[PDB]
């Protein structure tokens, strides 16, 4: 419809492929470092505390 | 290239036909008002032309000269000119081409969009449905704010009165219930359907050009209907919108389905219709209002009528926004229409400034259907809710014994829980839920200034996590014995955990 | 239907246009200004992109 709607049908065209073919980003897990942070409880909660309580 | 060829196809299809048509010469034209001489077959309130292609009405048969009242400007009309009589009474276009169109007064597009390809016209003065094609109200119209809903519910053909003040909230009252309607209008079943229609009369055309941009926001023009009779429109034109409003509301009554239309105001008709009368020289009454100005209301709020299922099954809720001149309900004009209604919603200036809005004043606002047009989860609740605001209210004025003491704690409670923001309508079982948690001592614990947030909270929280629960409340209509243990145990464990 | 010659002298005025409109005919200075008030009026209200072709983003993670 869009396209049936504009003159320059070539340019509307072009919008529409360049969005068909480009796409976006995503994040990553860097932010998620905390993961590190897991592993130190385990001493805590199931190695230290657990042992001497 | 194409413009030109659509412009001509236009010109293509004609009216060649002249035809011999009767007529008569303006002997006085002024104030909006033209004598016209001759006319000697026009009916009462027929419609007739002026030689501009300008229409009027043909209000006044006096023996001499027939009264007629220019639907439009007057500065065109001469004297000598000529009026053609169309031979027809007053009629507007109606159907499901009009939705989403705004049109004014006298059914004619207004936001450009092209014509209407209305299909059949309808006569604004119609008689209003008689005893026996009625049925008493049974279906609730959900309008989604929380106090209306919960505490003077409206239901399907009813009559509700919105009354208040300048500026207390009534327009967004109806825009809530026009927005509210997109649920069930979005959903399958034509039995919950609502097409709205919104009646401005006397607004300015910024302010209906907002409010139909708002509708547009909120994706409800789909099945809205706006005719719009503004500020700068000749009075016979926003004395004539409601009843052009009401006829189109008519056609979906008549035809099976559920229409609403909501007068806004019902007070500048009145004005408009004084005005009228008082240029066609008819005598005037109490307030300068014409002795037939009770009428002009009742004849048009008695439209609103629930049909049977012999004549269809369709309905036509109204909702009159009336404008009282500082709390003053005694007026002349707000009096008629409260005998005329049945129920009202009361706004109130000093409601609106304590910080409760909406602000309907629940201590007077009523509605007769009461009980019946109300769901049964709805009608659960409430009235747990409405005992309590009840009892809160006679003990309210001051602010010791642990009895009364938890009695206002728990009205002011339910009254933070009844507040809400504009154009966020909520479903019905959402409304439930909070009405529930508000009423079964949950909230006593926590303060009354975070009641909102918990609201807030926790309905995003059952939005998305017991969507099966809601799904189960609205479907069965009913907060059965495993419902009911379920909504105890989610707010059991959101109230600790928030 | 060939009758009605102010139906057919409207027809004929609208061909005489449509032949006549390689450029706006009559337009007069008018014609300009309000093209350029409007289409300006309009770019402010969209906004002041490339108007060529699609922005770029260079989005930021949190
Ligand atoms: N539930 C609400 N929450 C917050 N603000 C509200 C609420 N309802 C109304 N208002 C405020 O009240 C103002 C007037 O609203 P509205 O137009 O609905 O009242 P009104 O009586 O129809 O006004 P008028 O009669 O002058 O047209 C609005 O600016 C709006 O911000
Ligand atoms: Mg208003």
């Amino acid at each position: 419809y869009y396209k049936a709607n504009v003159a320059k049908a070539g340019l509307v065209d072009d919008f529409e492929k360049k969005f068909n073919a480009l796409k976006v980003p995503i994040p990553e897990d860097k932010y998620t470092a905390q993961v590190d942070a897991e592993e130190k409880e385990d001493v805590k909660s199931c190695a230290e505390f657990l042992t001497q309580s | 290239a194409e413009v030109s060829s659509i412009l001509e196809e236009r010109i293509l299809g004609a009216d060649t036909s002249v035809d011999l048509e009767e007529t008569g010469r303006v002997l006085s034209i002024g104030d909006g008002i033209a004598r016209v001489h001759g006319l000697r077959n026009v009916q009462a309130e027929e419609m007739v032309e002026f030689s501009s292609g300008l229409k009027g009405m043909s209000l006044n048969l006096e023996p001499d000269n027939v009264g007629v009242v220019v639907f439009g400007n007057d500065k065109l009309i001469k004297e000598g000119d000529i009026v053609k009589r169309t031979g027809a009474i007053v009629d507007v276009p109606v159907g499901e081409e009009l939705l989403g169109r705004v049109v004014d007064a006298l059914g004619n597009a207004i936001d450009g969009k092209g014509p209407i390809g209305s299909k059949a016209r309808r006569r604004v003065g119609l008689k209003a449905p008689g005893i026996i094609p009625r049925i008493s109200v049974r279906e609730p119209m959900q309008t989604g704010i929380k106090a209306v809903d919960s505490l003077v519910p409206i239901g399907r053909g009813q009559r509700e009165l919105i009354i208040g003040d300048r500026q207390t909230g009534k327009t967004s009252i109806a825009i809530d219930t026009i927005i509210n309607q997109k649920r069930f209008n979005d959903g399958t079943d034509e039995k919950k359907k609502l097409y709205c229609i919104y009646v401005a009369i006397g607004q300015k055309r910024s302010t209906v050009a907002q409010l139909v941009k708002r509708l547009t926001d909120a994706d409800a023009m789909k099945y809205t209907i706006v005719v719009s009779a503004t500020a700068s429109d000749a009075a016979p034109l926003q004395y004539l919108a409601p009843y052009s409003g009401c006829s189109m509301g008519e056609y979906f009554r008549d035809n099976g389905k559920h229409a609403l239309i909501i007068y806004d105001d019902l007070s500048k008709q009145a004005v408009a219709y004084r005005q009228m009368s008082l240029l066609l020289r008819r005598p005037p009454g109490r307030e300068a209002y014409p002795g037939d100005v009770f009428y002009l209301h009742s004849r048009l709020l008695e439209r609103a009528a629930k049909m049977n299922d012999a004549f269809g099954g369709g309905s036509l809720t109204a909702l009159p926004v009336i404008e009282t001149q500082a709390g003053d309900v005694s007026a002349y004009i707000p009096t008629n229409v409260i005998s005329i209604t049945d129920g009202q919603i009361f706004l109130e200036t000093e409601l609106f400034y304590k910080g409760i809005r909406p602000a309907i004043n629940v201590g007077l606002s009523v509605s007769r259907v009461g009980s019946a047009a109300q769901t049964r989860a709805m009608k659960q609740v409430a009235g747990t809710m409405k005992l309590e605001l009840a009892q809160y209210r006679e003990v309210a004025a001051f602010a010791l014994d642990a009895a009364t003491q938890q009695l206002l704690s728990r009205g002011v409670r339910l009254t933070e829980l009844l507040k809400q923001g504009q154009y966020s309508p909520m479903a019905i079982e959402e409304q439930v839920a909070v009405i529930y948690a508000g009423v079964r001592g949950y909230l006593d614990k926590l303060e009354p200034s975070k009641i909102t947030k918990f609201e807030n909270a926790f309905l995003s929280h059952v939005i998305s996590q017991h969507q099966a629960l809601l799904s189960k409340i609205r479907t069965d209509g009913k907060i059965s014995e495993e419902s009911d243990a379920k909504l105890k145990e989610i707010v059991t464990n959101f109230l600790a955990g928030f | 239907d060939p009758v009605q010659k102010l139906f057919v002298d409207k027809i004929r005025e609208y061909r005489t246009k449509r032949q006549t409109s390689g450029g706006p005919v009559d337009a007069g200075p008018e014609y300009q200004q309000d093209l350029d008030r409007e289409l300006f009026k309009l770019k402010q209200m969209y906004g002041k992109a490339d108007m060529n072709t699609f922005p770029n983003f260079t989005f930021e993670d949190p």
